[PDB]
């Protein structure tokens, strides 16, 4: 991965080749993650300046190549640049970049998005906050300026993104993120608001000119043991899609819970636990209505650092006649991973 | 020790010993060693040994060792998938903590709480039997892997497995037909073999 | 190139630039290989890992980019992954690796797929055992598990991709192939067959619920001089597209040969002549008609194993009056090639 | 950077990851530059072959990874390749490269597209000679064979390439540079002609059999000093729009003038003014209009040879009323740089 | 110096009631509940609104590199470095270190101006005409004249107490002179010659 | 002694060609190019026009039974057309030595090495030396590509060019066949020394 280093500028090219299959009932179309091949390869690199003793420059940029597109007209399908941002870091001050990089509310949904294939259900790309989202900035600092050790706050920008769709589109916004780390345990809390595309507004699914996201998260992370858990609530963000009348939009709200045990074994092999609700409510001609509820149950086996293989089965709590139409099925992943 | 039907099992361990091996098994086993070819054997005593992994896992954990337990799972996975369905023995190739090992499937459960034998026994054509451990785990059956398994795969697992067991014996083959009671020996053998296992 | 070697994990960045260009009368419509620019380059990873003394973690990514595309909206036009995917070597065991990766009858299909621009007419991309192909794990084993030397096989399984287009579409299959190399010689056959999906049968052109594939091969590799042989039958799988009806589909039946004897002179030219025929048979509405039937002369220069040039010309033996409409006019492609 | 030098070949693998942003009045439609988020990356390789001491191979490509994109639908908008070519460096006899490479007008037009974000105006993409283009057969030789120090020539054939859309196709062609430079100065001029296609001919805007290109250009390039100055004409080659009666097609003629003058401080900054007008004549029912008519102040910081960041205001002086549509508005960029 | 006598009476009012009784006291308050990172972190934004109208003073005094010094200040520092609460051009460079700015007072007194009777106003302190009251002209063009005069008062009041915090210790040699009036107003010669020469 | 039929013909041809149209015309133009033509512009061109006869070289080489120099040649004209600019640059003999530019192997030499013969030597007016076999028999090679496109300018403009190229750089050595005996049996035993070895 570090494939160059000198006068204080050094280079980390890496990536991955998963092979990966999806299980699941017939076609896959009643799933909560579909079927068939799901094989993909990812590339990016990490670059990183000394400039002097406080001034450490960087940038990153990272995509994501399909596996499982044919080389003639799909070739293309599901292929993105998923990170591209550049920025700068000072002597226990900060630091601050701008591209396309993680929303804050993610500071705190990565406390559970350790599962070896799924979880991370509310981790929405190009949604407001949650996930990666092109146009942040953002002021970072850990350690609270030197003093505070183990504290760390974030601060965001998000320019507004008028896109073709409802879907990826945003306005402006901003948001925050507060963490205290101690011994093993963790505490965060995240919170962003924004405006919403006139796009977004003329949805038949979802109702505000202002979208709002929080989350709050508990971590213990030590002596192989991995607990985690997630609360967090969303107000016109979460984007749904009903599937019997066919169209799109938002959840006016919805309450989201997400817990994560995992142990790792000495001998290689790191089972995973994990339960994932996301509960809708006040949903255009539907109510209350649930869109992710599942168990998981899965393991990784890692032969070393570059190397590893896992299997991911979600037991899909969600019921048959869901209003919103959510997959009902269970769907289990197997996957092998180089990866440097 | 204790041995109640030692009248009955010694004319039984006889008709196996002087009539059902000699003239049967023990050709056989000759045949294996001679025209199966080393890949070949160490492919399939992987591959049944995988069909009692996911067992040897449900047993490990009844008896509170969630470590053990969880070691057998990662045997079953890896071999499974990555070694063409039991063949390769992918996991013992990748740690030696997921070294293959003798099974302990729902004899030793029991004989871990408290249970035992009551009297041994010894079939003919069958050889050692115990109500505990043989046919005690037949209780593995009863659920997955084990109950994908037809009457005829089921003996002819442990018929294939017996013919291997019979090839690596036939070099000590021979020093138990240089004692004085060969019963005493492959009737202490079983206990101290069943007791390791359950202890 | 090997850019990484660290801690028991090494990485292969490989890629080239190759300047193409091909001629043919007119606009190239009639012409086998068609008329223009065709310059392109390619990128890829190969990494692969020491786990231990019997393990081989390994995986594989490789992209290829056009430089034919204005910067325009044509641009991503051709642009497709070729490889990914991800396995393990045991010891003498063998190897399994699942993915997007070469299906097995190209390891009969290889030998005769050695000219410098075209020829390996029937290694088909998305279809089946021929060529690169997603969803395909592959167990391979050489020299017979340390037992027999230079004999090799490998035996495939091929997860269905139900596309959009019947074209590059497929069924759940199996196959297989074995080799044998002894000084300089080498013989190899391999067979695969798979279910066609429902858009494949839907199709004007070929019919039958199962596909298969298999071909033969023999090779002479030594003393700089290199002759090769290919022997194949095809059944609803090799993909053909009637020009005047506009329809596409599957040749019901095809018979495949292919020839290649080049010299290797030691002030640097590989000269090559080759000969490729494949004749269809049971085609909907027109009965027996050729797809591929040429003789090529053609050189490639070789400076050094970084740089080369080569001319490539196709002596197209197709006829005015084909009744699918293949091209009847020669085709004759120049190269300059930077790789790494 | 230079990542692999070994065996005699060398292979640079480079990138950059910009953050940038672009700040005009309102939703930036009528702007010189449009608004929002304009980040994105770059990679590439330049690899070179030491054949022997007369013979030099290499190669090079080039991607544009656009980072103001969603991970949905439009992921591969602006996704390009920029460059792709491979060539031959012979002694002092010259070198020869094909490929996807620089238009021979750029060896002039180059001189004032010096600004930190826009400028180079005149330097269109997929536009003959001026720019980056596909199919380019490319002689150059430096310092005239050893004998005249200095002094550099380029001859470059462009091979016809009919592509979908008028902007983007262009027929035969044939172009040339000559270069003088002396201690701090230069001169160059380079001219350039091609036949236009059937369809670029059968365009609203933009008569005549023949397109054509020529530059001139000055330059100072001393003491931290750079002032340049660039004079050219096209006849039937600047892609032009109109955005009233939405046709596109070619400016019949324009005369282009482009100035560049920036100093570079030492410690880091380089302002930089520059005033770049290009006004097109014979307008299909319009007559003389103005494309482009701006000053430009702006600078850049220099962290190290890996980092910085600029801020390009481009005061824009084009009208109100402007008869093709060019927007009137001011841009100013704002950019962070990490570049490897 | 003509007022003399009335500046010593505003700078009685300053130095033994005003200050001690309120000043002195609101900026006791300021160091010891103020975080360190909060108070550098201020003043470093309230000088990034001068620094545009330094560059532009020392384009008019004739030197465009420290003008554009400035500029590569305020440049450096809105952008990276989180609108002027950052100093970026000082991590940065050693030649981009903040210095004390040189405003329009500067260039009145660089192209030869003089002041005009030195006076000392209660609450306000030391007063000069063409320094202060000169400086307003950087108020006229951009930066400084996008502030509201609320944001003017809370800029001067934010500035004034930590200047007044960052003297606690020499309080007492102020103190302890036998006209502490004229070394306060030799002290401010100093500093404000010094600058424009 | 060798066998000059038209010994008399030849030595009053061979006059005409030394004492008149060799000091009047020829090699004054001789000079104009050594004096004027950059070096880069005149190596650039025999590389140009010797590549023209590459692939005849190359044929007649398969005829001579060594397809070895025959793929040589080709590899010659390969690179050099497509790399070297249509034939300017040598870039086949920058890359191997076993591709050097040598002397072409033509028809004639494909007669001759399979032992024809040349029959009557002559010398001609303004062409210099003549035999049936290689002038002319050389000629043959005009039947086939690269030589089977060149239009009757564009051959003699070939045959002149090349030819001043060659006068050029002879008038050094120029005084040294001034001061000998016997220049006619110089001139042709220099012919026949040159193209048996070509032949043989
Ligand atoms: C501390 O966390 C800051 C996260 O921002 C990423 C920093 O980019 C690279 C700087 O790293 C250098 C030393 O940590
Ligand atoms: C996947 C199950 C999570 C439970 C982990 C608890 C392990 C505690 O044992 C530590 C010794
Ligand atoms: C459908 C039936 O297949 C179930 C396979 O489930 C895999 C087991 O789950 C992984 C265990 O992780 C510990
Ligand atoms: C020739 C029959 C095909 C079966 C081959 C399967 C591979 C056998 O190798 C497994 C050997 O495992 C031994 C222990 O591993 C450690
Ligand atoms: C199915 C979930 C299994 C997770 C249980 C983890 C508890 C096992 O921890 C045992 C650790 O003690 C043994 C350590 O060996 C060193
Ligand atoms: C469900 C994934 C398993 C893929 C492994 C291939 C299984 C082949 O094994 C055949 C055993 O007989
Ligand atoms: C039906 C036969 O095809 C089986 C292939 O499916 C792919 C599953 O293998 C995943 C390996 O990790
Ligand atoms: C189109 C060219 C294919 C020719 C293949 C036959 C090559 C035979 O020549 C080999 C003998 O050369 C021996 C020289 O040793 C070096
Ligand atoms: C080192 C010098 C570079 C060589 C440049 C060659 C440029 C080619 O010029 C061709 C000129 O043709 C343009 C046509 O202009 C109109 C004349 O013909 C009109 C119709 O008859
Ligand atoms: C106005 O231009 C008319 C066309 O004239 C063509 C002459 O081109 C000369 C370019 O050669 C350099
Ligand atoms: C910003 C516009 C750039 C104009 C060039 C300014 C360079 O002149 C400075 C020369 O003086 C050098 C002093 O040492
Ligand atoms: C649009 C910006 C216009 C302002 C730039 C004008 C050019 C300024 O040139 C000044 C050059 O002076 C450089 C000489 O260095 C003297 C000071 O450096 C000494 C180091 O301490
Ligand atoms: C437009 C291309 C000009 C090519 C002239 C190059 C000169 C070739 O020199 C060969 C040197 O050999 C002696
Ligand atoms: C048109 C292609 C013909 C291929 C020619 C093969 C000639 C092989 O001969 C090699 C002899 O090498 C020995 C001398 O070195
Ligand atoms: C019309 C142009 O045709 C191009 C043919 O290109 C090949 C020429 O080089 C052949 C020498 O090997
Ligand atoms: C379109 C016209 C192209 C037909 C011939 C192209 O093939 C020639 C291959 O050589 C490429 C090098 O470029 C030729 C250089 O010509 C300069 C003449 O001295
Ligand atoms: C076109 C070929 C002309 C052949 C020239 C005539 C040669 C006849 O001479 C007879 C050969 O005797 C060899 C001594
Ligand atoms: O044009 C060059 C060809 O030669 C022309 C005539 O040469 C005279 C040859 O004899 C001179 C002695």
């Amino acid at each position: 991965a570090e494939i160059y280093n000198k006068d204080g500028n050094k280079v980390d090219l890496y990536g991955k080749a998963v092979g990966l299959h999806y299980f699941s009932k017939g076609n896959g179309e009643n799933s909560y993650g579909g079927n068939g091949d799901m094989t993909y390869a990812r590339l990016g690199f990490k670059g990183e300046t000394q400039i002097n003793s406080d001034l450490t420059g960087y940038g990153q940029w990272e995509y994501n190549f399909q596996g499982n597109n044919s080389e003639g007209a799909d070739a293309q399908t599901g292929n993105k640049t998923r990170l591209a941002f550049a920025g700068l870091k000072y002597a226990d001050v900060g630091s601050f970049d701008y591209g396309r990089n993680y929303g804050v509310v993610y500071d705190a949904l990565g406390y559970t998005d350790m599962l070896p294939e799924f979880g991370g259900d509310t981790a929405y790309s190009d949604d407001f906050f949650v996930g990666r989202v092109g146009g942040v900035a953002t002021y970072r600092n850990s350690n609270f300026f030197g003093l505070v050790d183990g504290l760390n706050f974030a601060v965001q920008y998000l320019g507004k993104n008028e896109r073709d769709t409802a879907r990826r589109s945003n306005g402006d916004g901003v948001g925050g993120s507060i963490s205290y780390e101690y011994e093993g345990f963790g505490i965060v809390g995240a919170y962003g608001a924004a405006d919403r595309t006139n796009l977004q507004e003329a949805q038949p699914l979802g109702n505000g000119k202002k979208a709002e996201q929080w989350a709050t998260g508990l971590k213990y992370d030590a002596n192989n043991i991995y607990l985690a858990a997630n609360y967090g609530e969303t107000r016109n963000a979460t984007p749904i899609t009903n599937k019997f009348t066919n169209t799109s939009g938002f959840a006016n709200k919805t309450q989201d819970v997400l817990l994560v045990a995992q142990y790792q074994f000495d001998f290689g092999l790191r089972p995973s636990i994990a339960y994932t609700k996301s509960k809708a409510k006040d949903v255009e001609g539907i109510g209350d209505v649930d869109l992710v509820n599942y168990f998981e149950v899965g393991a990784t086996y890692y032969f070393n650092k570059n190397m590893s293989t896992y299997v991911d089965y979600i037991i899909n709590q969600i019921d048959s006649d869901n209003k919103l139409g959510v997959g009902s099925d269970d769907t289990v992943a197997v996957g092998i991973v180089y990866q440097f | 020790r204790s041995d109640p039907l030692e009248g009955f099992n010694r004319t039984m361990f006889n008709f196996n010993f002087n009539v059902v091996d000699p003239y049967v098994l023990r050709p056989v086993a000759v045949a294996w060693r001679d025209y199966v070819p080393q890949p070949a054997r160490n492919g399939l005593s992987n591959f049944t040994s995988n069909l009692e992994e996911p067992a040897v896992m449900v047993n490990y954990f009844l008896q509170g060792d969630p470590y053990k337990g969880m070691v057998h799972f990662t045997r079953f996975f890896l071999n499974t998938i990555l070694g063409m369905g039991g063949l390769i023995d992918v996991a013992g190739m990748a740690n030696p903590q997921l070294q293959r090992v003798e099974p302990h499937r729902f004899g030793s459960t029991l004989g871990h709480y408290g249970v035992g034998y009551g009297p041994y026994v010894q079939l003919p054509f069958y050889g050692s039997f115990t109500l505990r451990d043989e046919g005690g785990d037949m209780a593995d059956g009863l659920y997955p892997v084990l109950s994908w398994l037809t009457w005829p795969m089921s003996i002819g697992k442990w018929a294939v497995e017996g013919i291997e067991t019979r090839a690596q014996l036939l070099d000590s083959d021979g020093l138990l037909r240089q004692s004085s009671d060969p019963y005493i020996l492959m009737r202490e053998a079983y206990f101290q073999r069943h007791d390791f296992i359950a202890n």
